[PDB]
C-alpha cells in the first residue's frame, strides 16, 4: 500500500509514503553510486522502461510487488 | 367449429404470453472476477497460467438436435415452453393438430411449388410426407446440379462444459459425453482441449407459422382440454418452425503440450507439427461414417470435398431445429449464458545461448537479463540479472553455452572488440536490446579489431 | 366406450403426480472424500497411488436394452414406473391395448412404407409389422444406401463398477457382468482395465402420444381395470415412447500397466508398446461373423469398418427405449450416480544413468537429485540427494553405472571441464536442471579443455 | 365360463401375494471368517497360497435348459413358484389350457411368419407349431442365413462349486457333474479349475401378455381346481415368458499349475499356455457332442463355422429359460448366494544360479537377499541374508553354482570395482537392488577397468 | 499443524508456529552455512522452487510434512 | 500380541509392549553400529523401505510376526 517514493535518487532510501494506483510495486535501481527507489508501475517496470524514465543507460534494478520491500543491498554487493 | 376453436385459441395463446427470451434464458456459471496468476515448472518448461473469469453470454435460435431426440424432431408439432423445452428434452402433448402446410428447400426449383400440407398432422403422416418429398427430389435432379459447397468449421477451447454449454447449447452436456474432453485438465493446467465442430447442412424443412390457431389443432380445440392437457400460461404452447438436415463432426484435439498451437495443429491437418499432432487424443463423435472411421491425413479434406458435397449415396440425418411461441409466431431464442474461468494457456521454455567468440581481437561479452522471480510469499517480481562472464576475460576463441532459460526474460547483449588505442580501448561490434529467447543461439564474432563483423546463427 | 374410457383414464392419471427423476434415479455408491496418496517400489519400478474421491452422478433418458431384455421391450407398451424400469426390470400389464398408429424411422422409404397401425398392439403383431417394414428395404435398395448414423466411439476406464453403472447405465450390471471386469483390482489398485463401447444405431420406432388415454386401451379401459392390472400412484403408468436398434459392442482391454497408454493400445488396435499389446488379456462380449469370434487387430477394425454398416444379412437387436408419464405425457429420464475414490495411478520407471568422460580434460561432476518419500508416520516428504562422489577427478576415458532409480526425480547436473589456465580454472561446460526420467541416460563429455563439448545420449 | 374363470383367477391371484424374491432367493455354501496366506516348500518347488474368502450373491432371470428341466421348453409352461423351481424342477399340471398367441423371432424372417397361435398349449401342440414355423424358415432362407454374432464368451475361476451354483445357477450342480469342476481340490489348494462357457442364441420365443391367469386356462377353471391342481398360494403360479434356443460349449480346463495364466491358457488356444496345456487332459461337455468330448484346437470357431448355419446334422439345444409372476404379470428372478474360500496361489523357482567372475579385473561381490519364512510358531517373518564372500574377493576366473531356491525374494547385487584411492575407494560397476528371480542365471561381470560392465545373463 | 517458521536464514531454530496451508510443508535449507526453517508449500517444494524463493543457486535442503519434524540436524553435512 | 513396541536406536530393547496397530510384526535393524527395534507393519517390511527410512545403504534387518521374537539377539551380529 504505502510504497517508497523518492523523486530524488538516493542511496539512503528513506522517504516512503502512501501512493496511488499509478505505480504497482517498489523499484530500487543502482547506477554506479547513484541509487533510486520509487513507486513504479510494474508494467512500466522494464529495463528499457527504467532506463528511459531515468534518462540513463547502464544500471541494475529490482522491483518487488509488495511496497517497501525493495532496497539496494538485495542487489549483489 | 374450427373457427370458434380458432377464435378461442387465439385469445387463449395471446393471454398465455410471457418473455420468450427470458423464459428461454439459461444463465450458467456465476463466477467472481479474479485473475489468479501462478507459474509452474515442468522439467525444462516454464508455464504461467493466470486463471481469469471469462463471461460467455450467448443466445441463439439454432437449436441443435442429436440421436437421443430424433424421436421428436420435425417442424409442425406443438410443444410446451418449459425447462424441458430448455434442455432439449421435448415435451409431448395430446394435441391432435389441424390443417397446416409444410415447405421443403429443394435445390432446383424456380418458385414456391414444392410444398405440401396435412389436414391432421401425426408424426407418421408428416414424416412420410416430408421423406416423400426428399426422396422425390433426390431421385430426379440432384444427380445433375450443384449444392452449397462452403466450410462452416467452428472451433473453441473446451475450457468448460458450462463454457461449452453457452457456446454450443445446453444438451451438448449429454452429447459431449464420448467426446473425451478433459476440460478439468484445462481447469488444472494439465492438458489443453479444443473442439472443432464441423456441422454439415444439406437441406432444411420449414412450416407456415400459425395463421389460424385452430389450424394447429383438429377442428374444435377447446382450451379446457388444453389445461387438461397442461397447455396454459404455466407452460404455454410453442410452435416448431424449422428442422435442419445434414451431418456433423466434433473433432476433439487434446494435447498434453499446453499451448495455443493446438489450433494450428488442427489447421496443419485441416489443409515439428508432427510433435504437436503426436499428442492429439483425437476423439470424434457423429451427431457413410466409414470415410471418417478409417482415418487419414485428408479425411476432413474429403469430408468437405465429398461429405459436404453430399450426394445421392445415402441421405443425411436431421441435425437441428427451431421453434416459435405460438402467440408470438416469432423466433424463439434460448439465452445460454455462463461465466467461467479462463486459464492463461501460455507456456515458455529454456533455450541455449552459445556465446561463440572467434574474432582475431580480444572480445568480452556482457549479457544482461530481466529475471522472473518470487519473494517471501510467492509474490511476483522482476529482477536484474548480470553476466558472470562480465568483467571476465576471454581468449581468442570463447564458446560456452549459457543455459538461457525461458524463465529469464528481456535479454540484452553487448560484445566488446577491444582495441589497442589508448583513448577508448573499446570498440563496439554488436549490442542489441529487444531480442527474444532462442533455443540454440550461436552468437558469434569474427574478423579483427579494425573490422569486427558479427554472426547470429540459430542452428536449432 | 373408448371416449368414456378415455375421460375416466384421464381423470385418473392426470391427477397422479410425481417426479420421474425422483422415482427414477440410481445413486448407487456413495463415498467419503478419502485422500490417500501412497507409494510402492517393485523390482526396478516406482509406483504412486492416488485414492482420491470421485463422485459420478449422471442422468439419461435412453434406457438400455440387451439380450436378456429383448423380448419384453417394444413401443407403446404400458409399464409401471418403478425401480422395475430403473435396473431394466421391465414389468408388463394385462391391460388390453387399443388403436395406435406405429411409426418407424427408415432411411429411403417411399411415402407409404414408414407408417402402420395396430388395433390391439401385440408383441407378435407389431413385431412382425416392423420386421415387414425392414424386409421392404433390406433387399430393395441396400445396393446403394449407406446410413451414416452415429459411430459412437466411447471409451472409459473400468473403475469401480458402480461408476460404470452410473456413467453407462444400470442394466450393464448384467451385460458387462461376463466382461471379466475386475472390481477390486481398480478399486484396490491392482491392475488396469478399460472398457470401450462401440455402436451404430440402425433405426428406431415411435408412438404418437395418446390424444386419448383409451386410445391406449382396447376400447374401454376402466380405472378399476387399470388398478386391477396393478397400476397405482406409487408405480404409475408410463408408456414407451421409443425403441432403438443397431450394431453394438463393449470391447475391453485388460493389462497391468497404468498411464492410460492403455487407451493408446485400445485405439491403435481399433486404428515396448508392442509388449503392452502382447499383454492383452482381452475379454469382450459382442453383439466376418467368424472374425467376430476370433478377435484381434483386424477384427474390430473390420467389424466397425465393413460390418458397421447394415449387414449383408441382418442387424442385431433392440438397443434402448424410453417411456413417458401417461398423466402429462412427460418424457422419462434415469439419474444414475456413483461415488468412488478414483485412483489415477501413475508409475515411474527405474532410471539408469551411465557417466562417460571421454573428453581430454578432467571433468568434475555434481549430480543433484530430488527424493519423494515419507517419514516413519505415513507423512510425506521431499528431499535433496547429493552426488556422494562430488569433487572427484575422472580419467581421459571414463564410464560408470548409476541406478538413476525410479525413486529419483527433478535431476540437475553440473559438469566442470577443468582448465590449466589461472583465471578461475573451474570452467563450467554444462549446468542444466529440471530434466525428465531416462531409463538409460548417457552423460558423455567430449572436446578439449579449451572447448568442452558434450553428448547426452540415450543408449536404451 | 372362461370369463368367470378369468375373473376368479385374477381375483384369487390378486389375493395371492408374496415377496417373490423371498421364495426365489437362494444360498449356497457358507464359510466362517477365515482368511490366511501360507507358503510351502517342495523338492525343487516353492508355493504361496492366499486362501481368502470367496463370497458372491448373483442373480438373473435367464434360467437354464437341461434334461431334468427340458420337460417344459416351448415357453408358456405355467409353473408354481417353488424351490424345486429355484433349483430347476418344474411342476407339470394336467390343466385345460386356453388359446394364446405365441411368437418366435428370427433373423430376416418372413412378413407374417413370426406370429403363431395355439388353442390348447401343450408340448406336442406348441412343439409342432414351432417345428412347422422354423421348418418354413429353414427351407426358405437358411441358404443365405447369417447370425447376429451374439458371442457371449464367458470365463470364470472355477475355484468353488457353490460359486458356480450362484453365478451360473443352481441347476448347473448336475450339468457340471459330468464336467467335473473339482472345486474341492482347489479348496485343498492343490489343483486349478477354469470354466469357459461359449454361448450363442440362434433364436428365441415369446408369449402374449396374459390379461388373465385363465387366459392361459382353457375355460371354466375355478380357484379350488388350481388348488387341487397343485398350484396354490404357498407355491404361487409363475408365467413363463421365454425360452432361448441356440449353441453352447461348456469347457473346463483342468490344470495344477497355480499361475493364473491358466485363464489366459484356456483361451490362448481359443486364440507359456502351450506347455501348461501339454499335460492338462482337458474335459469338455456340451449342453456332435462326441466331436467336442474328444477335444481339438478349433472346436469353438467350429461352433460358429457350423454354428453360423443350421442343418439336419446334429442336435443344437434350447439354451435358456425364464418366467414371470402370474399375480401381477411381474418379472420373476432368482437370488443365489455363495460363500466360500478363494485361494489365489503362486509359485517361485529354485535353480542353478551361476556367478561367472571371469573378467580380468578382480571384483568384489556384495550380494544380499530377503527371505520370507517361519519357525516353531508359524508366525510370519522375513529376514536379511548376504553372500558368503559378501564383498569379499574372488579368483580371476570363478564359476560358482548356487542351488538358488525360489523361497527368497528382493535380491540386491553390488559388484565392486576395487580401487586403492582414499576418496570413495569402493568403486561401483553394478549395484542394483531389488532385482528379479532368475531360476537359472549366469550372473557374470565383464568389461575393462576403464569400462566395467555387468552381464544380466540367463544360462538356458 | 505446527511448522517451524524461521523469519530469516540463521543458525537459530526456536520459532515454531502453528501455520496455515503455508504449512503444506516444513522447510529447512542449509546453503553454505546459513540455515532456514520456514513454513512452505509442498507442491511448491522442490530444488527449483526453494532455490528461487531463497535466491541462491547451490543449496542443500530437506522438506517434511509432519509437524515440526523437518529439523536442522535432520540435515547432515 | 506383545511385540517389542518401543522406538530405540540402541543395542537394548526397553519395554515389551502389546501393540496392535503397527504390530503386524516386530522389526529390528542393524546399520553398522546402530540398531533399532520397533513394532512394524509386515506388508511394509522390505529392504527398500528400510534403507529409505534409514538412508544408510548397508544394513541388515529381521521382522517377525511373533511377540518379542524380534528381540535383539534374534538379529545376529
Amino acid at each position: 500500500l504505502q510504497c517508497y517514493n523518492c523523486p530524488n535518487p538516493t542511496a539512503d532510501c528513506k522517504t516512503a509514503v502512501n501512493c496511488s494506483s499509478d505505480f504497482d510495486a517498489c523499484l530500487i535501481t543502482k547506477a554506479g553510486l547513484q541509487v533510486y527507489n520509487k513507486c513504479w508501475k510494474f508494467e512500466h517496470c522494464n529495463f528499457n522502461d527504467v532506463t528511459t524514465r531515468l534518462r540513463e543507460n547502464e544500471l541494475t534494478y529490482y522491483c518487488c510487488k509488495k511496497d517497501l520491500c525493495n532496497f539496494n543491498e538485495q542487489l549483489e554487493n | 367449429n374450427s373457427e370458434a376453436a380458432k377464435k378461442a385459441l387465439n385469445d387463449y395463446i395471446w393471454g398465455l404470453q410471457y418473455d420468450k427470451l427470458n423464459i428461454l434464458t439459461h444463465q450458467g456459471e456465476k463466477l467472481k472476477n479474479h485473475s489468479s496468476r501462478e507459474a509452474f515448472h515442468r522439467p525444462g518448461e516454464y508455464v504461467v497460467c493466470e486463471k481469469k473469469k471469462q463471461s460467455i453470454s450467448n443466445a441463439t435460435s439454432k437449436l441443435s438436435v442429436s440421436s437421443a431426440n430424433d424421436d421428436r424432431i420435425f417442424p409442425g408439432a406443438l410443444l410446451k415452453a418449459d425447462q424441458s423445452l430448455l434442455e432439449n428434452l421435448p415435451t409431448l402433448i395430446p394435441v391432435n393438430r389441424g390443417k397446416t402446410t409444410i415447405s421443403v428447400n429443394l435445390p432446383g426449383l424456380k418458385n414456391g411449388e414444392s410444398n405440401l400440407t396435412v389436414e391432421n398432422p401425426s408424426n407418421s403422416t408428416v414424416r412420410t410426407a416430408v421423406n416423400n418429398l426428399v426422396e422425390k427430389w433426390i431421385q430426379n435432379y440432384s444427380k445433375t446440379h450443384a449444392v452449397p459447397a462452403r466450410m462452416q468449421y467452428e472451433s473453441i477451447s473446451a475450457q468448460s462444459m458450462s463454457q461449452l454449454q453457452a457456446k454450443f447449447g445446453a444438451d451438448f452436456s449429454k452429447v459431449g459425453a464420448p467426446l473425451n474432453v478433459d476440460f478439468s485438465s484445462v481447469h488444472k493446467c494439465e492438458k489443453q482441449v479444443f473442439i472443432a465442430n464441423f456441422r454439415q447442412v444439406y437441406y432444411t424443412a420449414s412450416v407456415d407459422s400459425p395463421n389460424s390457431p385452430s389450424a394447429l389443432f383438429g377442428s374444435g380445440i377447446t382450451p379446457t382440454d388444453l389445461i387438461n392437457r397442461g397447455v396454459n400460461s404455466k407452460t404455454p404452447p410453442v410452435y416448431v418452425s424449422n428442422v435442419s438436415y445434414g451431418r456433423a463432426m466434433y473433432v476433439k484435439f487434446e494435447t498434453t503440450s499446453k499451448s495455443t498451437k493446438v489450433q494450428a495443429a488442427i489447421d496443419a491437418v485441416v489443409k515439428e507439427y508432427e510433435n504437436i499432432l503426436k499428442n492429439t487424443k483425437i476423439t470424434a463423435v457423429v451427431l457413410e461414417a466409414s470415410k471418417v472411421i478409417t482415418g487419414n491425413i485428408d479425411t476432413l479434406k474429403d469430408l468437405i470435398q465429398k461429405g459436404s458435397n453430399f450426394s445421392a449415396q445415402s441421405p443425411a440425418v436431421p441435425i437441428s431445429y427451431t421453434t416459435s411461441f405460438v402467440k408470438d409466431n416469432s423466433i424463439a431464442t434460448i439465452q445460454n449464458n455462463t461465466d467461467y474461468i479462463e486459464t492463461k494457456v501460455t507456456s515458455y521454455k529454456d533455450g541455449a545461448l552459445t556465446l561463440n567468440h572467434d574474432g582475431a581481437f580480444v572480445a568480452r561479452f556482457y549479457v544482461y537479463w530481466e529475471e522472473l522471480g518470487h519473494d517471501a510469499d510467492g509474490y511476483e517480481t522482476i529482477r536484474s540479472r548480470s553476466w558472470s562472464g562480465n568483467g571476465y576475460n576471454r581468449g581468442a576463441h570463447y564458446s560456452t553455452t549459457l543455459r538461457f532459460k525461458g524463465n529469464v526474460r528481456n535479454i540484452r547483449v553487448k560484445v566488446l572488440g577491444a582495441t589497442g588505442l589508448a583513448w577508448e580501448p573499446w570498440r563496439l561490434i554488436y549490442s542489441k536490446n529487444d531480442l527474444p529467447l532462442v533455443p540454440q543461439r550461436n552468437i558469434s564474432t569474427w574478423g579483427t579489431t579494425l573490422h569486427p563483423q558479427f554472426e547470429d546463427k540459430v542452428v536449432k
